[PDB]
RNA sequence: UAAAGUUGCUGCAGUUAAAAAGCUCGUAGUUGGAUCUCUCUCGGCCGAAGCGUUUACUUUGAAAAAA
C-alpha cells in the first residue's frame, strides 16, 4: 500500500467493495425479463423483489421474496437488462 | 418558419430553417418537424480546419426533438459535408440574487435556472445518444479546472470522432475546458 | 453526528500525510473544502486534486506531496479582525517565515497574507504549515 | 537557508526520503542509501553509473521499503513496466 | 530488467523455476507480498508470479553489483537449507558468508571477534534470519531477502518473491543471483550457459548422502 | 447510528448514477401516473406504491420517469392521507403496544419500548407541525391515538 | 499579581494517582451534511427619488472630558 491509486481502482476491487463504499456508488441489483411457458408477454422483475410477482398469463407465481435476491421460479428464463 | 428568441434572424439561422422546412416535406418525419420548432443556430470553429453547427431548440420540445434528432442529425451532416450538428436547449440563466439588486426577479430563482444546473443540462444535451456515466473535475496546479466526462462504452466508436467538437461547443457556450473518455469498467 | 465537514477533510489529509501516503480520499466534498484545498495548493503544500462527482455529494482524491507538517481547522470560526490577526499567527504558526492562516472574508477565502494585502479581516477557517 | 543577502547559512542540507520526501535525520541509523547499478542497453553490463535511493527508517520499519524501492525503480526505468 | 531483450527471462530459466518449485508459495499471504503472487490454487497454495521474481532478482543483482568491494556484501543463512548455497555464492561473487548461527552483536559491537561492517545484506529467510535484519536497522545496512508468500517485509528493501522452503528452490535462487551478479559485473557471458550447475548450490541432507554411497 | 438503538447499520438503497429512464421501461409518464392513482385507490401508501412499481411493472425510480415524487403526485391529484405515512405507522405501533400493555401490565419492556415509540412520534409531530403539514394544535394523546385512526 | 498549563477561552484532568451519573428517554441550552455565478438626480459628464430585500461578520467614516 502507501501508494494505492484511488482514482482508478480495478473493476474487480470495485465490485468486491460494498455498494455504498465504492468511489461512485451503484446498486448490486438489476432488472430482468422473465419468459414463462404459460405466457408470452414481457414482465420485468426486480432481482431483489419483495412482492410475489404473478404471471398474468397463467396461475403461477413468478418469484418468491427472500432475504436477499428473489427466488425465481423453475422453468421461467430470466434475462438481465443493461 | 422559425421563431427567433432574440427578435433578430440571421443569414445562417434562416438557412438552417430552410433546410429544416425542406426535410419536413421530402422525408419520413412530416409527422415530426411540424411543431418541432427551433429558435437559433450558430456555426463555430472547433479547432483546425473543422467547424460545427449548434441548433438551439426550445426547452419544452427538446424531448420530442431528442426522439428524432439522431435521425435528423445524420441527414444534416450529410447536407453540410464535414460539419457536425448539435442540439442544445435555450436554457436561460437568471443572475444570482444579491443584496444590492434591482427589479430583476421579485420571486425566488428556480434551481433549473441557476448557472450550474443549466450548464449541466447543456452538457447532457450536447451528448444526447451517449449518456453521462461519470464526471470528474481535476483542479490543476495553476488553479485551472478541467472536466473529464465518461460516456457510454457501447457508443464509443460512433462518437469518438464527435469529440473535439463537443469540447469546442462546450467551451463556446459555458467557457469551461472539458474532455470525454470511455472507461473500461462499466 | 457529522458537523463541519472541513474538519473531517483536514483531519483526513493530516492523517494520510503522517502515514506517508501519496493520495487521500476526502468525502464529502464542499465549496469551502475546495477553496481551502486551492489555497493550500497555490503554495505548493498539497499538489493536484480531482473532484469525483457522484450525484449526491462529491468526493475528492488529493495527491500528496510530503511537504505538509500539519493542516488543521479552527472551530468555532471566530470572526477575526485585521488588528487581531497577528496574535492569531502567533498562536498557530511555527515561525514568521512560513505557515499560513486561512480566513474566509467578504472578498473570498485566502491566507492571512492576502487578507492583510487586501485590508480585510474575516472568520478563521484553519491553518496549514 | 538564505539570509536577506542571499548567503546560505545552513550547516548542511539533509537528505530527504526518496519515497515520502521527508527529511532523514542525522541519527536515523535505520535509514539506507541504496545504489542500483545501471546496465548497458545492448550488453546488459555495468556502466559504472548507478542511481541512488534514500529510504528513512520509519518506512523500513513499516515494511513498505520494498514496495518503495520497487516503485522508484519502476518510475526510473530500471524495472520494466508491469 | 529495464525492458531490455538481453536481460529478459529466458526459456531455460523458466524451466528451471518450474522444476525447482520456485513458483509455489505457501498457504498464507503477507499483505506486503500480495503484489508478487498471481493466483491462489484450489488447495490454498499461492502461485508466485515468476516475472516479478525475475524483476526483483535482477534488481537485487544490480544492488549487489553497485557495491564496489565484493566482500562488503554479506550473505547470511541460519537455516541449513541455504547454508551451502550461501557458501558457493560467496565463492562465486566474492561476498562474505555467514552460514549457521548469527551471533548477536556482529554488526553493532565494535569490540567483538567477528565484527563486520557490510554495505549490503542478503538473507535467505526474513523469518529465520530476523537477527541480522533487525541488526541492519542499527548500522544503515540495506537488505535483500528471499521472501515467501508469508515472509514479513520489515527491514527488507529488495524482496525476491520465491519459494525459500524447498532446498531445490533455495539453491536455484542463490545460483541465479550469483549468475546474474557475475553477468552484470563482466565476468562470464550471458551468451553461453554458465558452467556451474544449479545442483551445486542445492542442500543435501545426510540421508541422501548415505543413500548415494 | 439508530435514534433509539445502539446499532449502526449501513443497509440502505444505492441509487445508480444515471438519472435517465431505463431502456426496458416503455411506460410513459402519464401511464405511470395512472398506475400510481390506481394503486392508491387500491389503498396503498407511497412506499408500497413504489415497491409494487419497482417489482412487477418495473421502474427504477418513478421520480425519474414522471419527474415528480409519489406523494407529490398523490397530493397533486389529491389522494394523500390526512397524516403522513411514517407518523401514521408510528402511531399504529404505539396503539398496538398500548393494547398489548393493557393485558400485560407486568411487561416492563413493552413500557420502555412504548416510551421510545412515543418519543419518536413526538419528534415527528414537531417536525411536521413546523413544516405546516400538521395543524399547530395537532397533538398525540393516548386516549385519542386509536380514536383518531 | 505572576510563577499557576495547581481553574486551563488560548490551555488542564477523569482506566489504575481526585474524578464518567447504574441505565435509557427527554425540554430549555449548545451544535447541526452537499447544493444556487424602468437607481445612476431639470436646458437632448450637470439639485430631486427608499424595507434601496431585514441581519451577524468584516472594513471605512462621524461622535466620543481632562488627568
Amino acid at each position: 500500500p502507501l501508494a494505492k491509486d484511488l482514482l482508478h481502482p480495478s473493476p474487480e476491487e470495485e465490485k468486491r467493495k460494498h455498494k455504498k463504499k465504492r468511489l461512485v456508488q451503484s446498486p448490486n441489483s438489476y432488472f430482468m425479463d422473465v419468459k414463462c411457458p404459460g405466457c408470452y408477454k414481457i414482465t420485468t422483475v426486480f432481482s431483489h423483489a419483495q412482492t410475489v410477482v404473478l404471471c398474468v398469463g397463467c396461475s403461477t407465481v413468478l418469484c418468491q421474496p427472500t432475504g436477499g435476491k428473489a427466488r425465481l421460479t423453475e422453468g421461467c428464463s430470466f434475462r438481465r437488462k443493461q | 418558419i422559425v421563431k427567433p428568441n432574440g427578435e433578430k434572424p440571421d443569414e445562417f439561422e434562416s438557412g438552417i430553417s430552410q433546410a429544416l422546412l425542406e426535410l419536413e416535406m421530402n422525408s419520413d418525419l412530416k409527422a415530426q418537424l411540424r411543431e418541432l420548432n427551433i429558435t437559433a443556430a450558430k456555426e463555430i470553429e472547433v479547432g483546425g480546419g473543422r467547424k460545427a453547427i449548434i441548433i438551439f431548440v426550445p426547452v419544452p420540445q427538446l424531448k420530442s426533438f431528442q426522439k428524432i434528432q439522431v435521425r435528423l442529425v445524420r441527414e444534416l451532416e450529410k447536407k453540410f459535408s464535414g460539419k457536425h450538428v448539435v442540439f442544445i436547449a435555450q436554457r436561460r440563466i437568471l443572475p444570482k440574487p444579491t443584496r444590492k439588486s434591482r427589479t430583476k426577479n421579485k420571486q425566488k430563482r428556480p434551481r433549473s435556472r441557476t448557472l450550474t444546473a443549466v450548464h449541466d443540462a447543456i452538457l447532457e444535451d450536447l451528448v444526447f445518444p451517449s449518456e453521462i456515466v461519470g464526471k470528474r473535475i481535476r483542479v490543476k496546479l495553476d488553479g485551472s479546472r478541467l472536466i473529464k466526462v465518461h460516456l457510454d462504452k457501447a457508443q464509443q466508436n460512433n462518437v469518438e470522432h464527435k469529440v473535439e467538437t463537443f469540447s469546442g461547443v462546450y467551451k463556446k457556450l459555458t467557457g469551461k475546458d472539458v474532455n470525454f473518455e470511455f472507461p473500461e469498467f462499466q | 453526528v457529522r458537523m463541519n465537514v472541513l474538519a473531517d477533510a483536514l483531519k483526513s489529509i493530516n492523517n494520510a500525510e503522517k502515514r506517508g501516503k501519496r493520495q487521500v480520499l476526502i468525502r464529502p466534498c464542499s465549496k469551502v473544502i475546495v477553496r481551502f484545498l486551492t489555497v493550500m495548493m497555490k503554495h505548493g503544500y498539497i499538489g493536484e486534486f480531482e473532484i469525483i462527482d457522484d450525484h449526491r455529494a462529491g468526493k475528492i482524491v488529493v495527491n500528496l506531496t510530503g511537504r505538509l507538517n500539519k493542516c488543521g481547522v479552527i472551530s468555532p470560526r471566530f470572526d477575526v479582525q485585521l488588528k487581531d490577526l497577528e496574535k492569531w499567527q502567533n498562536n498557530l504558526l511555527p515561525s514568521r517565515q512560513f505557515g499560513f492562516i486561512v480566513l474566509t472574508t467578504s472578498a473570498g477565502i485566502m491566507d492571512h497574507e492576502e487578507a492583510r494585502r487586501k485590508h480585510t479581516g474575516g472568520k478563521i477557517l484553519g491553518f496549514f504549515f | 537557508m538564505q539570509n536577506d543577502a542571499g548567503e546560505f547559512v545552513d550547516l548542511y542540507v539533509p537528505r530527504k526520503c526518496s519515497a515520502s520526501n521527508r527529511i532523514i535525520g542525522a541519527k536515523d541509523h535505520a535509514s539506507i542509501q541504496m545504489n542500483v547499478a545501471e546496465v548497458d542497453k545492448v550488453t546488459g553490463r555495468f556502466n559504472g553509473q548507478f542511481k541512488t535511493y534514500a529510504i528513512c527508517g520509519a518506512i523500513r520499519r513499516m515494511g513498505e521499503s520494498d514496495d518503495s524501492i520497487l516503485r522508484l525503480a519502476k518510475a526510473d526505468g530500471i524495472v520494466s513496466k508491469n | 530488467s529495464g525492458a531490455l531483450d538481453v536481460l529478459q527471462m529466458k526459456e531455460e530459466d523458466v524451466l528451471k523455476f518450474l522444476a525447482a518449485g520456485t513458483h509455489l508459495g505457501g498457504t498464507n499471504l503477507d499483505f506486503q507480498m500480495e503484489q508478487y503472487i498471481y493466483k491462489r490454487k484450489s488447495d490454498g497454495i499461492y502461485i508466485i508470479n515468476l516475472k516479478r521474481t525475475w524483476e526483483k532478482l535482477l534488481l537485487a543483482a544490480r544492488a549487489i553489483v553497485a557495491i564496489e568491494n565484493p566482500a562488503d556484501v554479506s550473505v547470511i543463512s541460519s537455516r541449513n537449507t541455504g547454508q551451502r548455497a550461501v557458501l558457493k555464492f560467496a565463492a562465486a561473487t566474492g561476498a562474505t558468508p555467514i552460514a549457521g548461527r548469527f551471533t548477536p552483536g556482529t554488526f553493532t559491537n565494535q569490540i567483538q571477534a567477528a565484527f563486520r561492517e557490510p554495505r549490503l545484506l542478503v538473507v535467505t529467510d526474513p523469518r529465520a534470519d530476523h537477527q541480522p535484519l533487525t541488526e541492519a536497522s542499527y548500522v544503515n545496512l540495506p537488505t535483500i531477502a528471499l521472501c515467501n508468500t508469508d515472509s514479513p517485509l520489515r527491514y527488507v528493501d529488495i524482496a525476491i518473491p520465491c519459494n525459500n522452503k524447498g532446498a531445490h528452490s533455495v539453491g536455484l535462487m542463490w545460483w541465479m543471483l550469483a549468475r546474474e551478479v557475475l553477468r552484470m559485473r563482466g565476468t562470464i557471458s550471458r551468451e553461453h550457459p554458465w558452467e556451474v550447475m544449479p545442483d551445486l548450490y542445492f542442500y543435501r541432507d545426510p540421508e541422501e548422502i548415505e543413500k548415494e554411497e | 447510528g439508530r435514534m433509539h438503538a445502539p446499532g449502526k447499520g449501513l443497509s440502505q438503497s444505492a441509487l445508480p448514477y444515471r438519472r435517465s429512464v431505463p431502456t426496458w421501461l416503455k411506460l410513459t409518464s402519464d401511464d405511470v401516473k395512472e398506475q400510481i392513482y390506481k394503486l392508491a385507490k387500491k389503498g396503498l401508501t407511497p412506499s408500497q406504491i413504489g415497491v409494487i412499481l419497482r417489482d412487477s411493472h418495473g421502474v427504477a425510480q418513478v421520480r425519474f420517469v414522471t419527474g415528480n415524487k409519489i406523494l407529490r403526485i398523490l397530493k397533486s391529484k389529491g389522494l394523500a392521507p390526512d397524516l403522513p405515512e411514517d407518523l401514521y405507522h408510528l402511531i399504529k405501533k404505539a396503539v398496538a403496544v398500548r393494547k398489548h400493555l393493557e393485558r400485560n401490565r407486568k411487561d416492563k419492556d413493552a413500557k420502555f419500548r412504548l416510551i421510545l415509540i412515543e418519543s419518536r412520534i413526538h419528534r415527528l409531530a414537531r417536525y411536521y407541525k413546523t413544516k405546516r403539514v400538521l395543524p399547530p394544535n395537532w397533538k398525540y394523546e393516548s386516549s385519542t391515538a386509536s380514536a383518531l385512526v
